[PDB]
RNA sequence: CCCGGCGAGGGGAGUGAAAAAGAACCUGAAACCGUGUACGUACAAGCAGUGGGAGCACGCUUAGGCGUGUGACUGCGUACC
């Protein structure tokens, strides 16, 4: 039993009670979230196959935390030629839980 | 009263001979061989 | 304005262009950091190339060694040399105008007074030069740090606060923007108070 | 009213120019001269 | 006013060389090496972090393809034929299927196949 | 007091708040040189890293796995002024 839908900007292949991390969403850190389209559920008798999107599948989750990714650096630097600079980055992200999969 | 004393004492001696023994004028250089690539 | 006595329970009448002007604070800062430059004393050197303890004598010649180039005992890339810019002894006061020397104190007194940090009374003195009178006077007023200003300078009382660190005595010619500032209250007599009213103009 | 609270009028204290520090400065390795010629020398340049 | 420089220096060198934990030989023990090391590792990673993005298609490509010639099809034909279909699945996603379900990507190569017809 | 050449240098005992303050005696960095533990290495070709990535060891943990160290194999890649 699993399901695909389309996340903020990407796919992800989902199954119930698992934890994902997706972009940021705004929605406060208790309450749950709808994904109204989905692209394929399957177990066993897997025909579910929506072409765009299926019929009657919503995923339920519910916001679990916010925060920031981890830093990263960026670096540019040309040889011989008296230059270079530096930059920093982090990522904010979301976490949800899987809570139910409805065909 | 020997022992350290005199042995780290001739260890300030040795410098300042080292720094008197380049008077550089030997040098004695003209590379007595003909040049590399002469006229 | 009316200025409000405190232990006669009277009222003074000032130059209200004197004592009710707005605060520039522009004006004041310039004023206060040209007074702290003019207490300086620039007494200080360093040695130059040239005047250091050495000789002319080229350390060795131009080719032939395989070292780098060198030409003074006393170049200032060497250690014992020279200091690349030696300093001199200086002089750091400036120039500030008479006018604009004046609104500063102007200003200043208009911010005391809408402070309630300036207090005025008639009469201030001791019967003789003794600190524990002159402490025992001050505890009276609820007073701990203080600028006297007095019409003139009586001699008991400027010898009785000599030895108090946070109390400093003065006339009313003798007033400077930063000892304004320094302290938390400033008590004037009247007579003092005419005398700065009319210096200002 | 007090010595640790009074500040200048904006934009009447301009920094200054540190020539010879770094690449980040803009103002490093030459420090605005230019690269060889006449013009570029300790003391260089010509009459009026 | 003389200012003196110990304190300062030392720690930025020390900042340098705690980034340079690992390498060989002198480019870990040494300034002068570190440096240039570090300012190397910085300009790769900047890199690589496009290159990522390709290597990983790149290999779905490839197991998609071996998937679905076991099933009589070639890739751009498979890939054609869901186009026409209206599917929209992510290489990624379809890759995984591969792995982890033959009887769904059956699924998925027999509705391709049909929409080619 | 003990080993030693009635040595040099040590290990105890004792003074002192502290001897890892013992006379080369406040603090005590870096290059440089060692002992011990964990992992890798004797069919393999190059600015020695970076992006992937098994296995092994240690710690936490309730599953589930995290954290630290190492790093087989593989794509790309000819220092700085």
């Amino acid at each position: 039993m699993y399901a695909v839908f389309q996340s903020g900007g990407k796919q992800h292949r989902v199954s119930e009670g698992q934890t994902v991390r997706l972009e940021k969403l705004d929605i406060a850190t208790g309450e749950t979230v709808e994904f109204a389209e989905v692209l394929m559920i399957a177990n066993g008798e897997e025909v579910k196959i929506g072409v765009p999107f299926v019929d009657g599948g919503v995923i339920k989750a519910e916001v679990v935390a916010h925060g920031r990714g981890e830093k990263v650096k960026i670096v540019k630097f040309r040889r011989r030629k008296h230059y270079r600079k530096q930059q920093g980055h982090r990522q904010w992200f979301t976490d949800v839980k899987i809570t139910g999969i409805s065909a | 009263m020997t022992a350290n004393s005199r042995s780290m004492n001739l260890s300030n001696s040795v410098a300042v001979t080292v720094y008197e023994a380049w008077r550089q004028l030997g040098y004695k250089g003209s590379w007595w061989w003909p040049r590399i690539r002469g006229p | 304005m009316e200025l409000v006595l405190k232990d006669a329970q009277s009222a003074l009448t000032v130059s209200e262009t004197t004592f009710g002007r707005d605060f520039n604070e522009a004006l004041v800062h310039q004023v206060v950091v040209a007074y702290a430059a003019g207490a300086r004393q620039g007494t200080r050197a360093q040695k130059t190339r040239a005047e250091v303890t050495g000789s002319g004598k080229k350390p060795w010649r131009q080719k032939g060694t395989g070292r780098a180039r060198s030409g003074s005992i006393k170049s200032p890339i060497w250690r014992s040399g020279g200091v690349t810019f030696a300093a001199r002894p200086q002089d750091h006061s400036q120039k500030v105008n008479k006018k604009m020397y004046r609104g500063a104190l102007k200003s200043i007194l208009s911010e005391l007074v809408r402070q309630d940090r300036l207090i005025v009374v008639e009469k201030f003195s001791v019967e003789a030069p003794k600190t524990k009178l002159l402490a025992q006077k001050l505890k009276d007023m609820a007073l701990e740090d203080v600028l006297i200003i007095t019409g003139e300078l009586d001699e008991n009382l400027f010898l009785a606060a000599r030895n108090l660190h946070k109390v400093d005595v003065r006339d009313a010619t003798g007033i400077d923007p930063v000892s304004l500032i320094a302290f938390d209250k400033v008590v004037m007599t009247a007579d003092a108070v005419k005398q700065v009213e009319e210096m200002l103009a | 009213m007090r010595l640790n609270t009074l500040s200048p009028a904006e934009g009447s204290k301009k920094a200054g120019k540190r020539l010879g520090r770094g690449i980040g400065s803009g103002l490093g390795k030459t420090g605005g001269r230019g690269h060889k010629g006449q013009k570029s020398r300790s003391g260089g340049g010509v009459r009026r | 006013a003389r200012v003196k420089r110990g304190v300062i220096a030392r720690a930025r060198h020390k900042k340098i060389l705690k980034q340079a934990k690992g390498y060989y030989g002198a480019r870990s023990r040494v300034y002068r090496v570190a440096f240039q090391a570090v300012i190397k590792a910085g300009q790769y990673a900047y890199r690589d972090r496009r290159q990522r993005k390709r290597q990983f298609r790149q290999l779905w490509i490839a197991r998609i393809n071996a998937a679905a010639r076991q099933n009589g099809i070639s890739y751009s034909k498979f890939i054609n034929g869901l186009k026409k279909a209206s599917v929209e699945i992510d290489r990624k996603i379809l890759a995984d299927i591969a792995v982890f379900d033959k009887v769904a990507f059956t699924a998925l190569v027999e509705k391709a196949k049909a929409a080619l017809a």
